[PDB]
RNA sequence: CUCGAUGUCGGCUCAUCACAUCCUGGGGCUGAAGUAGGUCCCAAGGGUAUGGCUGUUCGCCAUUUAAAGUGGUACGCGAGCUGGGUUUAGAACGUCGUGAGACAGUUCGGUCCCUAUCUGCCGUGGGCGCUGGAGAACUGAGGGGGGCUGCUCCUAGUACGAGAGGACCGGAGUGGACGCAUCACUGGUGUUCGGGUUGUCAUGCCAAUGGCACUGCCCGGUAGCUAAAUGCGGAAGAGAUAAGUGCUGAAAGCAUCUAAGCACGAAACUUGCCCCGAGAUGAGUUCUCCCUGACCCUUUAAGGGUCCUGAAGGAACGUUGAAGACGACGACGUUGAUAGGCCGGGUGUGUAAGCGCAGCGAUGCGUUGAGCUAACCGGUACUAAUGAACCGUGAGGCUUAACCU
RNA sequence: AAUGGCGUAAUGAUGGCCAGGCUGUCUCCACCCGAGACUCAGUGAAAUUGAACUCGCUGUGAAGAUGCAGUGUACCCGCGG
RNA sequence: CGAACCGACUAAUGUUGAAAAAUUAGCGGAUGACUUGUGGCUGGGGGUGAAAGGCCAAUCAAACCGGGAGAUAGCUGGUUC
RNA sequence: GCGAGGGGAGUGAAAAAGAACCUGAAACCGUGUACGUACAAGCAGUGGGAGCACGCUUAGGCGUGUGACUGCGUACCUUUU
């Protein structure tokens, strides 16, 4: 039960003798609740969020029709939520970046892993001896050449072979949080948060249990 | 690609890039319009408009690339003579692609750069 | 990397699939009431509208 | 700071080469830096010393062209690698004096002998 | 973000360095320090100078100290450690910055530029 | 079973399972005070060393570790690497033989092929289907990943102990190895940025520049990518248990953990956490958008067909991208910052060129912290992103139940 | 002890061992520059091949099964690796 | 010592190659038992051989071509309505 | 393209004899039409079998094609116990 937000960029706070602070800037504006429902027709609690410019002019049609339901400003894509005892369509229908989650508590978020595309063995774990300069035969990287001779083998589905690569979601997890601006939104971490400023994020409050 | 913004290549060596690409880009100046490739085309004007922003010196300055960037002065006389007085006014800008495209025998874009002389203008029918 | 028994038809016939060829669609531009070809204004003088190339 | 890696006695008795050939702090402890423990052997010494050639010992490490760092992230890189051997066994820094500069990392509790020494950091 | 997250980058460096540094200042750019238990004290390291002219965290300058045995701090720009104010050693810069030639001796890295 | 060929040992790479368990987890007995052990039961979640010698596997030795498990997988793994051991041809020693030669001896030297069709995998698209067609947000059947552990302090120098020594239970901090993310820091790279310099050819010459010589050699470095850098995670908590512990309790005037009947109980199992996830053909759910013009021939409820229409949307093209092999996926197309250019700033290099003066000159000083400057930040429509065209329709099968006039 | 015995300075792309220097041989790989690999247009091979509508597991069996039995699973077809 | 020239110790690449033995980087000899052009002489149980069974036209424990010749094959394969 | 190649016209009994020229089979490769076919496992058939496309008949329960679904169910040869 929370917001989400474009990363965009990381810095620090290089405080005195430490730069402890070294959050990651993730501007926390606020979304536009409204919608949900609840047995009548549906799944559980949920809420729809949905924050950023978008050009109302023209870009997407449907949805900023499907948005008339009560609603204001359409912004990108819309998320869901779940329980937490929330307000609703009774009574404005426009959350904000903060309310009472509290504070200086850890926030987990969840960026978008970039993918550095098609990857190896030695790329998606970073493990695979080997030489270069007089080997020219098995030079490093190769998958570092794995199986079997004679075997059942199966090439053993699931073995790490090259694969891809690609955005992603992770979870960070943990993460406490040393400011926030309400309304002017900026929401500071400490350093980590998936995505490099072309991404989203959930920054959700803390599944640690 | 691998993990953002970097560029501005084709198969070639950056070692000798520098004249598959300076020669090309003295022509223009010597012309107009020249057919070479969407790629070679939409890299081209990186070379010729940064040489030509070299007006408002008409000094030391423009004559930074003279008796290297083409053996002859003349491109570069050309320039702070005639191509940098010429476009003076809207600075940013400058030369254009028209799509040709389909090169023979190797299907490859074509485009041909341009430059002026088409200002885009409603004229009507002369010469 | 030999092989050994090999269904030249049916297979085969199934990666053709995926090698038909493709239509194109583009117009005509106000002069040119034909050709234009792709997403250019038209190649009988290579105009969009005057001298661009050779026209009037 | 792995095995092999000559390091020089910051302290006495048992000159110039020392030779590291393990790292404790468990299995698989690739390095060591900054001031951790580390079996060592003595390859050169004077020849005076209580502690001659060749003798498997454990020590610290003082300073270390890896760096320490902390706080805002500064660096102090000293540029060679201290070692200042330790009786082993019944832990504790072998000799009188040490040479040079210290880390202030290295004024670690538990130690505390050798930083009141090499007037230094 | 014109003026918003480049934001705090620049509230905090309103500091007063030196803003012309020529090499071989030999101050003891006062560092807070610490110490244990008491003592706040406050301690620098002679200097040498290269830095960094860069992002917002001025983190550089390897001053270069040769006391006793050998080598650098890499002490930033941001709070902790007084001001870098004295500079002693006028100039005279070889290569100018990134004046890397760690090599004790009677090679001086010649100051003076007056 | 293979001799119309199934390549040997060891190493590397990368593994997968068993349990007769090495470490960690839970118990019973002890010739178990404590600490540490001995043994047996249970337990496969996860973890389970670097080197010296040797071809070694193994082994012994040095030093670590919580520990350095046993075994199956063609003694796992050569259409994956190696070729040190061991069967080719050379040569030699010892030994055997009259000798050619030989050795279940030693020694020095000695070509390791294959572009993957099928199964299998790792990734990733194209169809069609989910019953009008769309754009979205979910639910969660299932599936996978993850599950390591040291030390220290407090408890408590207490229980225990003659001392020596030294817990339980519970908690607090900091590590080793491993995993994911990310460049703000420290750094690497940075043959597209700046500079120095060797030889030489040229731009008429001076000067200033350029080509070539590994980017000629070299110094430093933007962005991006990066680890050695930085930040976070293996948890708690639940369900039901294993061994074990028991209660109450007869059969079997007691006893008994069980036969009735209740309660505990481990890193195992289900869940909790992260990812995938409705082709879940059992094709689910919710929200929003769009289409309500005419006729004809049939063998008429099946349709087949013509004109007029063509939406929502999709796609196509173009400018592109922290997205990418190609597809895919994201942004933008004049109602515009999507690329390039241009303005400013940052940055990096290190004080250009030209002119002046000093010096015979090399050279120096001043102009000047100049000149130049990329992938960067702020901004700007100058150039290119054109008006249409294409695909996709025209109110949605039958039966029944509930609502209805 | 001339199918020579023990020595031997010098020489050796000769066998064995040690050291300094040196380093990506290695801990542990990172970035970068090029030639392929990928995409388009042109030309256009190869060995192999009884026939294919060419899945996993346990068992079976001329004794190590895509093809037998039981069972589990699996919309159709490409591209890269 | 080191180019030409002569030779081939090492590694990588190639191994349906550019190539039926090479390319790249190193490597040995380089006034000598040197190296090379032209022509000549040794013939198969024969030649030549600083010796490896090496070389005698991509062939060598007895060359190539033709013949005896349909050698022989207690072996393998195959054998037609 | 003063190409190749072809389309007419004409020769001829024929050019469905055009120089690639008699007859022109098979493998192999295409275009068209009827049916089957994108949740289903294996020598692909055989036994059963509905539907669909045509053809039936003064119905009379049929012929041709295709075959969903379903019982079965591991090619031939050789050599061998």
């Amino acid at each position: 039960m929370i917001g989400l937000v474009g990363k965009k960029v990381g810095m620090t706070r290089i405080f005195t003798e430490d730069g402890v602070s070294i959050p990651v800037t993730v501007i926390e504006v606020e979304a536009n609740r409204v919608t949900q429902v609840k047995d009548l027709a549906n799944d559980g609690y949920r809420a729809i969020q949905v924050t950023t410019g978008a050009k109302k002019a023209n870009r997407v049609t449907k949805p900023e029709a499907g948005h008339f339901a009560k609603a204001g400003v359409e912004a990108g894509r819309g998320l869901w939520e779940f329980r937490l005892a929330e307000g609703e369509e009774f009574t404005v229908g426009q959350s904000i970046s903060v309310e009472l989650f509290a504070d200086v508590k850890k926030v987990d978020v969840t960026g978008t892993s970039k993918g550095k595309g098609f990857a190896g063995t030695v790329k998606r774990w970073n493990f695979r001896t080997q030489d270069a300069t007089h080997g020219n035969s098995l030079s490093h990287r190769v998958p570092g050449s794995i199986g079997q001779n004679q075997t059942p083998g199966k090439v053993f589905k699931g073995k790490k072979m090259a694969g891809q690569m690609g955005n992603e979601r992770v979870t960070v997890q943990s993460l406490d949080v040393v400011r926030v601006d309400a309304e002017r939104n900026l929401l500071l971490v400490k350093g980590a948060v998936p995505g490099a400023t072309g991404s989203d994020l959930i920054v959700k409050p803390a599944v640690k249990a | 690609m691998r993990h953002r913004k970097s560029g501005r290549q084709l198969n070639r060596n950056s070692s000798h890039r520098q004249a598959m690409f300076r020669n090309m880009a003295g022509s223009l100046v010597r012309h107009e319009i020249i057919k070479t490739t969407l790629p070679k085309a939409k890299e081209l004007r990186r070379v010729v408009e940064p040489l030509i922003t070299l007006a408002k010196t008409d000094s030391v300055a423009n004559r930074r690339l003279a008796f290297a960037r083409t053996r002859d002065n003349e491109i570069v006389a050309k320039l702070f003579n005639e191509l940098g007085p010429r476009f003076a006014s809207r600075a940013g800008g400058y030369t254009r692609i028209l799509k040709c495209g389909f090169r023979a025998g190797d299907n490859a874009p074509m485009a041909y750069i341009e430059l002026v002389d088409r200002s885009e203008k409603a004229e009507a029918a002369a010469e | 990397a030999v092989q050994q028994n090999k269904p030249t038809r049916s297979k085969r016939g199934m990666r053709r699939s995926h090698d038909a060829l493709t239509a194109v669609t583009s117009l005509s531009v106000d002069k040119t009431s034909g050709e234009k070809h792709l997403r250019h204004h038209i190649t009988a003088d290579g105009y969009y509208r005057g001298r661009k190339v050779i026209a009037k | 700071i792995q095995e092999q890696t000559m390091l020089n006695v910051a302290d006495n008795s048992g000159a110039r080469r020392v030779m590291c050939i393990k790292v404790l702090g468990g299995s698989h402890r690739r390095y060591a830096g900054v001031g951790d423990i580390i079996k060592i052997t003595i390859k050169e010494a004077i020849p005076r010393g209580k502690v001659k050639k060749g003798d498997v010992l454990k020590a610290v490490v003082v300073r270390t062209k890896k760096g320490v760092r902390r706080p805002d992230g500064s660096v102090i890189r000293f540029d060679g690698n201290a070692c200042v051997l330790l009786n082993n066994n019944s832990e504790q820094p072998i000799g009188t004096r040490i040479f040079g500069p210290v880390t202030r990392e290295l004024r670690s509790e538990k130690f505390m002998k050798i930083i009141s020494l090499a007037p230094e950091v | 973000s014109n003026i918003i997250k480049q934001l705090e980058q620049e509230q905090m460096k309103q500091d007063v360095p030196s803003f012309r540094p020529g090499d071989t200042v030999e101050v003891k750019v006062w560092v807070v320090e610490g110490s244990k238990k008491r003592l706040q004290a406050f301690e620098g390291v002679v200097i040498a100078i290269r830095n960094r002219g860069l992002h917002s965290a001025f983190t550089v300058r390897k001053i270069s100290n040769g006391e006793g045995v050998e080598r650098v701090f890499q002490t930033h720009s941001p709070v902790v450690d007084s001001i870098s104010v004295k500079r002693r050693g006028a100039v005279r810069k070889a290569k100018l910055y990134y004046l890397r030639e760690r090599t004790g001796k009677a090679a001086r890295i010649k100051e003076r530029l007056n």
